[PDB]
RNA sequence: CUGGUCCACCCGUGACGCUGAGGCGCGAAAGCGUGGGGAGCAAACCGGAUUAGAUACCCGGGUAGUCCACGCCCUAAACGAUGCGCGCUAGGUCUCUGGGUCUCCUGGGGGCCGAAGCUAACGCGUUAAGCGCGCCGCCUGGGGAGUACGGCCGCAAGGC
RNA sequence: UAGCGCCGGCCAACUCCGUGCCAGCAGCCGCGGUAAUACGGAGGGCGCGAGCGUUACCCGGAUUCACUGGGCGUAAAGGGCGUGUAGGCGGCCUGGGGCGUCCCAUGUGAAAGACCACGGCUCAACCGUGGGGGAGCGUGGGAUACGCUCAGGCUAGACGG
């Protein structure tokens, strides 16, 4: 049944990052876009794009990653280092403009949705305007 | 030629027939006080000797300091397995405020205003390991966009 | 050349023991054995041989390993004729790593041929002449090829990446750039320069380290002829 | 007579799903009620032997029970000591079962070794103890104790 | 007028005599059984000072009830197992409503207090004046992405032939 499409979508790429793929796909939807969209933009993900396995709406996520490391494990260094939900379905979580959280000291970024569109977290700032907080990303 | 400060020095020991020999742990960091620094754990059946060792692979496993006015970029989270560490950037004036072990590694990393705690374990040496991994997880605003570009 | 050579009797190889990361590699499985993509393994050499290349017109000393039998005398050949360093014989603890202290032995090599060519056996009775002597015997069977090393090797070449795989670790930790011939039977990510394609049948072996070799002296100055290998491949 | 499950076709419904306090049903063995049955075995019980002693281990004997019907009891190392559902995250090999012109593949099951990762370690690892979300159950120093009081259930033993 | 607590470890402060599982100490670990930096006195030292110690209780440490911020293979912890009521949670597309939610505006949120600034009493405590924000609820207006909700469509879930 399938719970919350949208952690299950941050928990793809968390997935597929530690083993460095280059795209892992995801059942597509409107609002899940926005996610990548957003998360692209900020430079997250090379891109994303529309795709179909065997009749069904997906969306290739093709993910960026660090240069080689020299030294034991050359495991490159990743780009997407923390992904995590905030508000679930068994817990929403709503925040006024006069406090939305800055993630590691604002190196890092807290997507959200609200009134005004899923924007991140300056740039909910930006528009002055709250919404459920979605999740953050550094 | 950087500082010198050991942690603790601790006394193992192992049975054998007829009574129970021991080894010596000591734990050392070491640093310019500038942003270089280097932990190192040496064992030996004698005090000096042990110390000594430590202060050859502190040297040899080292780690680069991002440090922003003596403060650190951004806070961080690390769990070590057993012990776990926060790491809080704070103003001048703040002081290093932390376990005795974190401090040994913050103070002779140039560091000198920072909010910080020991949850979880408290193993002085996993906290020592654990905190060394988190600063060389520290990333300035640079390395950032520079990964977060891929021109 | 390089292309239509290894194209020939060198390609592919193994079965069923593999990392999947060395798969972006192999271009099919007939026969049940893995096909590796020999055009593949051409851009790969490209730019390894570059690296190849400019570490020897810097001078840079390469250490050769291969254990492997199919290949323990395709690396002494092809190494002493490039004055650089080797192992064909059983690799050692601290190669690289507890380098100092291996190198004691090295010098032993030294103290032993003194007397291995010199008028002092006046003393030494007959019975400290035999081990003192077969020592050397076994002290060059192991360091002759590692001798001539005496700094600490800026690269090394390895026949078969996870056989040899120790050496990888010491020197990969002593930030050593990696270079090596590998099979299917591979870990493509831990190798800093890929030499894809078969590494168990003395074909491959032969014609990788020959290039590879000439390529060095090449870079260095005064190209000949390969060595006794074709007579060897029979 | 009847329950579950798996595979092929992509034909029908059209989010009808997941979990689940209480409730209800099942629930090894021993044990209880009435009636039956009783070969072998065997608590208790008797004799032999061993021993300082031997209410035990070994030997000879031996009743309930073990078997059936109907009813009750409801506990356990009821153990993978791992609640269920879904999605995601290298492969190697053995085996049970189905579909496909097939040294191969594709599905459902049972095992071992292992990517990454998790772990205090042992270890786990697409049958997860990894990465995530939903829902329930449970924990919060050792002893006193699963005891006492109360309440409920039970013929009783006793259970919650 | 100078006093009190302490000087084994945590914990800053060390020697000597006495003593001998006694006299005693004690917050935890432990200390005393003839040679104690742990008892008691002395010399000296550390800490604070018109105080210093003790007892009692509250919050801290205690992320030891964990929302922030924990767990449950073996450490304490998965219910013996299933069916299922209530509740909780709910796939993809479009539309109306706008409950939740976000925004703005205003009302309210007394004083005192808390924080800031400046002034008053020789300073200070204490005091005056002024400033700011405040969760929360009332009225009005607005945004509609996520949640909800009515409505419409789909087949990837589930069920069925
Ligand atoms: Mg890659
Ligand atoms: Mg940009
Ligand atoms: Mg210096
Ligand atoms: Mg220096
Ligand atoms: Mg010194
Ligand atoms: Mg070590
Ligand atoms: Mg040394
Ligand atoms: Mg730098
Ligand atoms: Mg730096
Ligand atoms: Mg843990
Ligand atoms: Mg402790
Ligand atoms: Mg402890
Ligand atoms: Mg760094
Ligand atoms: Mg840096
Ligand atoms: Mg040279
Ligand atoms: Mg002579
Ligand atoms: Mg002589
Ligand atoms: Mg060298
Ligand atoms: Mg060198
Ligand atoms: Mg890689
Ligand atoms: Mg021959
Ligand atoms: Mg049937
Ligand atoms: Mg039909
Ligand atoms: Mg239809
Ligand atoms: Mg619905
Ligand atoms: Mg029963
Ligand atoms: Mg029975
Ligand atoms: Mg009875
Ligand atoms: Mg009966
Ligand atoms: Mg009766
Ligand atoms: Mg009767
Ligand atoms: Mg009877
Ligand atoms: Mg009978
Ligand atoms: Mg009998
Ligand atoms: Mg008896
Ligand atoms: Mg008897
Ligand atoms: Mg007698
Ligand atoms: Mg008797
Ligand atoms: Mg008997
Ligand atoms: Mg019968
Ligand atoms: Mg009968
Ligand atoms: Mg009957
Ligand atoms: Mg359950
Ligand atoms: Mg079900
Ligand atoms: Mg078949
Ligand atoms: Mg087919
Ligand atoms: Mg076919
Ligand atoms: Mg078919
Ligand atoms: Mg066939
Ligand atoms: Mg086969
Ligand atoms: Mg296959
Ligand atoms: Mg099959
Ligand atoms: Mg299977
Ligand atoms: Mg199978
Ligand atoms: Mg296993
Ligand atoms: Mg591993
Ligand atoms: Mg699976
Ligand atoms: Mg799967
Ligand atoms: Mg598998
Ligand atoms: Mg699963
Ligand atoms: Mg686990
Ligand atoms: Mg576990
Ligand atoms: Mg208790
Ligand atoms: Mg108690
Ligand atoms: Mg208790
Ligand atoms: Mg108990
Ligand atoms: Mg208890
Ligand atoms: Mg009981
Ligand atoms: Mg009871
Ligand atoms: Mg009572
Ligand atoms: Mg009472
Ligand atoms: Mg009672
Ligand atoms: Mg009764
Ligand atoms: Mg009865
Ligand atoms: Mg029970
Ligand atoms: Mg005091
Ligand atoms: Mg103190
Ligand atoms: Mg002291
Ligand atoms: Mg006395
Ligand atoms: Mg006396
Ligand atoms: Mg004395
Ligand atoms: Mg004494
Ligand atoms: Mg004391
Ligand atoms: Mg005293
Ligand atoms: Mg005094
Ligand atoms: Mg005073
Ligand atoms: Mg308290
Ligand atoms: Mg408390
Ligand atoms: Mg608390
Ligand atoms: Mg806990
Ligand atoms: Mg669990
Ligand atoms: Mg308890
Ligand atoms: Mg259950
Ligand atoms: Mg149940
Ligand atoms: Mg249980
Ligand atoms: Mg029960
Ligand atoms: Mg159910
Ligand atoms: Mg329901
Ligand atoms: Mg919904
Ligand atoms: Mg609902
Ligand atoms: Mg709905
Ligand atoms: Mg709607
Ligand atoms: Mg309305
Ligand atoms: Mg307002
Ligand atoms: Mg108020
Ligand atoms: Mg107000
Ligand atoms: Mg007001
Ligand atoms: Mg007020
Ligand atoms: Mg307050
Ligand atoms: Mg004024
Ligand atoms: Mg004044
Ligand atoms: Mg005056
Ligand atoms: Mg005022
Ligand atoms: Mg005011
Ligand atoms: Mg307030
Ligand atoms: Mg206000
Ligand atoms: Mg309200
Ligand atoms: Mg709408
Ligand atoms: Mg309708
Ligand atoms: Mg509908
Ligand atoms: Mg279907």
């Amino acid at each position: 049944m399938l719970t919350d499409p949208i952690a299950d979508m941050l928990t793809r790429i968390r997935n597929a990052t530690r083993v460095y793929k280059e795209s892992t796909d995801v059942p597509a939807s409107r609002f899940k876009e926005e996610i990548l969209r957003i998360l692209a933009r900020e430079g997250f993900i090379k891109g994303y794009e529309r795709v179909d396995v065997d009749g069904k709406p997906y969306l290739r996520v093709y993910l960026k990653y660090g240069p080689r490391r020299q030294g034991p494990d050359p495991r490159p260094e990743q780009v997407i280092h923390h992904i995590r939900r905030i508000s679930k379905p068994g817990r929403r979580v709503y925040v006024g403009v006069k406090e939305i959280p800055r993630v590691r000291r604002g190196l890092g970024i807290a997507i959200l949705s609200t009134s005004k569109g899923v924007l991140t977290d300056r740039e909910a700032r930006k528009l002055g305007v709250g919404g459920e907080l979605i999740c953050e990303v550094w | 030629d950087f500082e010198e400060k050991m942690i603790l020095i601790r006394r193992t020991a192992r049975m054998q027939a007829g009574g129970r020999r021991f080894r010596f742990g000591a734990l050392v960091v070491v640093g310019d006080r500038q942003g270089r620094v280097g932990l190192g754990f040496g064992k030996a059946p004698e005090v000096p000797l042990a110390v000594q060792k430590a202060g050859y692979y502190a040297r040899r496993n080292m780690v680069e300091v991002p440090l922003q006015n003596g403060t650190i970029p951004h806070e961080i989270e690390v769990e070590f397995g057993a012990s776990k560490i926060v790491l809080k950037p704070a103003a001048p004036g703040t002081g290093v405020i932390a376990g005795a072990v974190p401090r040994a590694i913050l103070e002779l990393a140039g560091v000198t205003d920072i909010l910080t705690k020991e949850l979880g374990s408290r193993n002085p040496i996993n906290i020592a390991y654990a905190t060394m991994e988190a600063l060389r997880q520290l990333r300035t605003k640079a390395d950032v966009e520079r990964l977060r570009k891929g021109e | 050349v390089k292309e239509l050579l290894e194209a020939g009797v060198h390609f592919g190889h193994e079965r069923k023991r593999w990392n999947p990361k060395f798969a972006r590699y192999i271009y099919a499985e007939r026969n049940g054995i893995h096909i590796i993509d020999l055009q593949k393994t051409m851009e790969e050499l490209e730019r390894t041989f570059r690296f190849i290349e400019d570490l020897a017109m810097r001078g840079g000393t390469i250490l050769f390993v291969g254990t492997k039998k199919q290949a323990q005398d395709i690396v002494r050949m092809e190494a002493e004729r490039a004055g650089m360093p080797y192992v064909n014989q059983r690799w050692l603890g601290g190669m690289l790593t507890n380098f100092k202290t291996i190198s004691q032995r090295v010098h032993r090599l030294e103290e032993l041929e003194a007397l291995f060519a010199s008028p002092e056996i006046e003393e030494r009775p007959k019975k400290e002449q035999v081990r003192l002597k077969h020592e050397l015997e076994r002290l060059q069977k192991y360091l002759s090829g590692f001798r001539l090393l005496k700094r600490l090797p800026d690269a090394i070449f390895v026949v078969d990446p996870t056989k040899e795989a120790i050496a990888v670790r010491e020197a990969r930790k002593l930030f050593i750039p990696v270079i090596a011939l590998a099979d299917t039977d591979s870990d493509p990510d831990l190798v800093d320069y890929i030499i894809p394609g078969n590494d168990d049948a003395i074909r491959s072996i032969q014609l990788i380290l020959s290039r590879a070799v000439d390529l060095i002296i090449q870079a260095r100055g005064g190209v000949v002829e390969p060595s006794p290998s074709y007579a060897l491949v029979q």
